[PDB]
RNA sequence: GAGUUUGGCGGCCAUAGCGGUAGGGCAACUCCUGUACCCAUCCCGAACACAGCAGAUAAGCCUGCCCGCGUUCCUUACUGUACUGAAGUGUGCGAGCCUUCGGGAACUCUGGAUCGCUGCCAAGCUCA
RNA sequence: CCUGGGGCGGGACGCCCUUGAAAAGAUAUCAAGGGCGCGCAAUGGUUGACUCAAGCGGGUCGGAAACUCGCUGAAGAGUGCAAGAGCAUAAGUCAGCCUGACGUUAUUCAGCAUAGCAGUGGAUGACGAGACGAAAGUCGGCUCUAGCGAACUUUUGAGCCUCCUUGGUGGGGGCCAAAAAUGACAGAAAAGUUACCCCGGGGAUAAUUGAGUCGUUGCCGGCAAGAGUACAUAUCGACCCGGCAGCUUGCUACCUCGAUGUCGGUUCUUUCCAUCCUGGCCGUGCAGCAGCGGCCAAGGGUGAGGUUGUUCGCCUAUUAAA
RNA sequence: UGGGGCCCCGAAAAUUGACGGGGCUCAAGUCGACCACCGAUACCACGGAGUACCGCAAGGUAAUCUCGUAGGAAGGCGUUG
RNA sequence: UCCGCUGGUUCCUUCCGAAACAUGUCGCAGCAUGACCUGACUUGAGAUCGUCGGUGGAGUAGAGCACUGAUUGGCGAUUCCGGGGAUCCCUCGCUCGCUUGUCAAACUCCAAACCCCCCGUCAUCCUAGAAAGUCGGAGUCCGGACUGCUGGGGUAAGCUUGUAGUCCGUAAGGGAGACAACCCAGCCCGUGGUUAAGGUCCCCAAGUGUCGACUAAGUGUUAAUACUAAAGGGCGU
């Protein structure tokens, strides 16, 4: 039977480009966001902790608040709203 | 400006194309609408090319269509007096020239229905299974929408 | 089994050696024929395919044998250089219960092709061109697809 | 070692071999300034650096060469020169507007009695807030004049010069 | 007050790498001289640490250059080719394929470019 | 219980990874590759110092089998165990110091897209105590995703509440957590036979009449390798390739279970040709007789008996042929 | 010699028989174009019914209202007391 | 008595109008919860079925060998790990490099067209009430077919199991000889008019129509289609 764990079908989803593997840039981890500021979900495989479920890959949410070193996002899946915790290392601003 | 005339019905049609059609005011075959020439309308017309014809319309055909098949709010025929007293242009021909030049629009006639309900094409058209380049009637016509529109006076 | 059982291309490829098991070997022994060390043949004709299909290795072996015999009989042992191109990488499986767990098991090997894709190639002199055409026409008779002959190099010489 | 398209080349500051990015990532998580105490043979350098998406802006940058105005006519590579540099840097940064941060020694061995910890002593004694512990602070016995006693007994004019430079550092920045 | 040089902390992370070659050290960095002290070796003052005057640009670092490998970019052809969204009373015995409107490669080809760009601060200076 | 009818076989009956799956998410089959129902006081935490696999050059029998020195080496190693992903001043190797393999508690995510569903897990946090480290920080086991179970019942740990008019003793009842198992893994204390069988339904589902297909079966074609004393084609015909019929057996489940009466023989009528004889032609390795091979032709003929239920098949004496 | 269009051989099945049938040969077949006409409840016009929404009523708007099984809802007809 | 199993269940019109799917189940001819339909009420301003531009996600088609597995010969050497017949007399396969010829569903240095989230714009809906919320009543969990995906399996099948769109189910009327789902069309009643699909020798309404060629076989006179014969040959034209 097929499994239904939390990392299924992520062979290429959670990979790094060949000229990207290793230590990722550190400035991406100290970026700071404010309220109501659209961001993009782009999971960085190099960081093991604070990773949202990879089904939210490539979605855009808005910041709602901060809990420690993690921002609270508001992502739409289908017709629902899902609140996703993610460290700022996996996030990326929207360029207007 | 464009001249979109619908020529195929609404059975066995995608829901995306149907919803674009209803956003263009076209609900029934032999119905016409006049829309400006901007990229939004250009794309919207490009998406329903296999159910409507279209092209550039001149002053004579537009004036004729307004004088023949123009209805007001409540199915009341449009006449010379309505144009000469509501707007400022003398007759239908001058107003048509102003509209085609872009110096006026059909919103300057109060209580005018946006949709024009024409007659089925006298003498018959080419056929609704081919585009114009294949010897049919669907798709872009360029300046030859006047021939089909005049045929459907 | 009959030839038409495994000739159409309807399903995905199935070629990874390390996942399947027990693929039987092949019969075609040598893929180069004739004078390999020569490189000065001015005419280079070839047999091409007109439709996608699958060719069993046995058909390729029969075609190679017949072309070899004809060419050696007429042109000579040192007057040509034949070279087969397509190698059989596909695998063929035959079910053998009914439809209960109908997935098959390996029975052979096949080589897929594509339209207008060269299969054989013969290089000869000017005096043995007709013999080359005669040889390549019999080889295409054992092949499971319509085939035409194209003179690739030295077309002005022959024509 | 670029031999093909799959080869992975390190960052520029890694090819130079003058940075450690894991340490840098651990340091930036403090949300607070950093004190850089990079040293050399002819002198020592201290400066306060904060991060930004473009680069690393710096607010204060004091160097041990600046003692020449005050009158520290001794060696610039000793521990006491580091203490003087740290002291004047601390006073300068306190008056400027900045007060605290984190100690960052980069790729250098953290051993008690070093010149880096001498600069740390000079910083802490000035009022510049900084988290640390006292056990690594070098004792003043080597601070004054006594880490060159055994080979330069003919030169023990240090302590009076140290006192004069300390009082002049206080005088200028107060 | 503008510019140059040197030094430190960095952003993009091979257009920056690999290899080759000719020049420079006055201020600065480095090499470089030893082991009283804090410090050190699974043995070694090699390294790290401390103390630093000598000599040197042979190395690190800096400037100029090289198409020789690798990477990035443009152009000629391949080619509007392969593939493909929508509609079709278009076509094949069949597995399939064709016409119109709209998108559009990869490798390879002729010829050129790429031997990093850039942010903050300090010091010596060089002007009015 | 699942099930290309049921049975037999197996478990696709719980959990984890890759493909199928058509570049967001979802997606079936007794689909393909598989694994798990554990092991470790160090194989765990933190700080410090380093770089691994494999080659090339040198050294004493240290043999193409040992250890050491120098060079190339972004990883070709290792990381407990499947598959996939991650990791180089390190998530790897070794040393020092330690036990965070801590007590309590709130949300959000997936299991269970969208869109309800336990228990139970994983990510952020909060309170109280610590380890390592100059500090920043890291630590809620072993880099990430598997290694597990409700209610009721018993046992164990800390402190309290309680037993019927009141107070005490012995003994019960309760709250919170941990352990004991339901593998058919969202949780019955559970073996067979019926041809002596009975009932309610089903073409929602099988024998075989029909329809579809043709692997197989019967009958042909293409190229001709070769044999035939020479000569591919008088005669036989390889390998490979392409078909026709529905006359054998398979495959499927479209019709029929409030019934379409099975095998063989007998009687009687008819149709097809892919010709056994009768009629006409062509070739021959056809002297004659008689043969061998092919073409047109369905008008007429095609029988009698022994074994066997037999179809089929063997045998006997005739016959133009049976 | 190569590349194309159509046709011929290859081509055998069981009641009598299926281009829908008759028939059709510079076509009543095939290929490339073209013209005129026929042909729906579609589209246009007129009259009528109902419905949805608004309005105190009169009445107003409807190209953007009129198919329908399981099923939900509203208003009416009939039998006995 | 009981059954999840079979049969029956009586008047008219009007408004709206599905699901044959997911999870749990001693569950598979049943049921519960959700999706989908309907009625009422609360609140009070936006919503996105569509177009264009931009910030992002791609790892499929195609293509290719740069990793992982395969794969064809020539050349030069591995003075090895190797098989042929006392200086291992010397032959020399496996292997390592330069060139040639093929591959991949569990390969990727590359890399589309569809598609998905968000911002702006146009466009449509909306105070005659958007989005959201609360309560009442259900049916449904035997589906089938056509056009795409070379979909997976299978020799194939009017076979079996998926997916996007649209249909039949529940869809009249017109045309296909008849045709559940193919083409035109989605339909209140009556009259007039013009057209769509398709047709115009007769059956049968309207052409024994026009222009330029082909076929001599009654071949053909058959959009799609479960209803239509192949390889090979022809000094037929
Ligand atoms: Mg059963
Ligand atoms: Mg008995
Ligand atoms: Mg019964
Ligand atoms: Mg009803
Ligand atoms: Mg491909
Ligand atoms: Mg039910
Ligand atoms: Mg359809
Ligand atoms: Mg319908
Ligand atoms: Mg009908």
């Amino acid at each position: 039977t097929n499994s239904h764990g939390e990392k299924r079908c992520t062979r290429y989803k959670l990979q790094k480009t060949v000229r990207e593997r290793g230590i990722s840039p550190v400035s991406r981890a100290i970026q700071e966001f404010e309220e109501g500021q659209m961001v993009h979900i782009d999971i960085d495989p190099s960081v093991q902790k604070g990773m949202p479920n990879p089904k939210f890959q490539g979605s855009t949410g808005k910041v709602i608040g901060q809990r420690g070193r993690s921002y609270v996002l508001e992502v739409r899946s289908g017709n629902a709203m899902k609140e996703v915790f993610s460290l700022p290392q996996h996030l990326k601003p929207q360029k207007y | 400006m464009y001249a979109v005339v619908r020529l195929r019905g609404q059975v066995n049609v995608r829901y995306t194309i149907e919803d674009t059609m209803k956003m263009l005011r076209l609900h029934k075959v032999n119905h016409c609408v006049f829309v400006p020439e901007n990229p939004h309308y250009k794309g919207m017309v490009q998406k329903v090319k296999d159910y409507v014809a279209y092209g550039k319309i001149d002053a004579k055909t537009l004036a004729e269509v307004l004088e023949n098949r123009g209805r007001l709010e409540g199915d009341t025929r449009l006449t010379e007096e309505y144009i000469r007293e509501n707007t400022d242009y003398d007759s239908i021909q001058a107003f048509a020239e102003a509209v085609i030049e872009g110096k006026s629009s059909l919103k300057d006639i109060p209580k005018l229905k946006p949709v024009f309900r024409l007659h089925p094409p006298r003498k018959g058209h080419a056929g609704i299974k081919r585009t114009v380049q294949q010897g049919g009637v669907l798709g872009n016509h360029d300046e030859n929408i006047n021939v089909l529109l005049h045929k459907m006076r | 089994k009959p030839g038409s059982m495994y000739r159409n291309v309807r399903q995905r490829s199935f070629t990874r050696r390390k996942y399947m098991g027990g693929v039987p070997g092949s019969q075609v022994i040598h893929y180069d024929m004739g004078d390999k060390a020569n490189t000065s043949f001015p005419v280079k004709i070839s047999l091409i395919v007109e439709e996608k299909c699958q060719i069993r290795h046995t058909a390729l072996e029969a075609a190679r044998i017949t072309a070899n015999r004809h060419l050696v009989a007429d042109t000579g042992k040192m007057g040509f250089y034949m070279k087969l191109r397509v190698y059989p990488h596909e695998v063929i499986r035959e079910n053998k219960s009914g439809m209960r767990r109908a997935f098959g098991k390996n029975v052979g090997t096949a080589a897929r092709v594509k339209p207008m894709q060269k299969i054989f190639t013969v290089a000869v002199e000017k005096q043995n061109f007709k013999a080359a055409k005669e040889a390549l026409w019999h080889a295409g008779q054992k092949l499971p697809t319509p085939c035409r002959i194209v003179v690739d190099e030295g077309a002005e010489l022959v024509q | 070692m670029a031999t093909g398209p799959r080869y992975k080349v390190p960052f520029r500051r890694r090819r130079e071999g003058r940075t450690n990015y894991h340490l840098r990532l651990k340091l930036l998580l403090s949300r607070q300034d950093r004190v850089v105490v990079r040293k050399s043979s002819r002198n020592v350098q201290i400066q306060l650096i904060a991060p930004t998406p473009d680069g690393d802006i710096t607010y204060s940058s004091a160097v041990s060469n600046e003692l020449a105005k005050y009158g520290y006519t001794g060696a610039t590579g000793n521990t006491t020169a580091a203490y003087l540099t740290g002291l004047l840097f601390g006073l300068k940064s306190l008056q400027k507007g900045y007060e605290g941060g984190i100690l960052d020694i980069g790729l250098q061995a953290s051993s008690a009695g070093s010149r880096v910890y001498a600069a740390l002593k000079g910083v802490v004694d000035s009022g510049f807030e900084i988290p640390c512990s006292p056990e690594v602070f070098p004792p003043d016995e080597r601070i004054r004049g006594e880490h060159i006693a055994g080979y330069r007994e003919e030169s023990s004019d240090l302590p009076e010069q140290f006192e004069a430079t300390k009082e002049k550092i206080f005088a200028e920045f107060s």
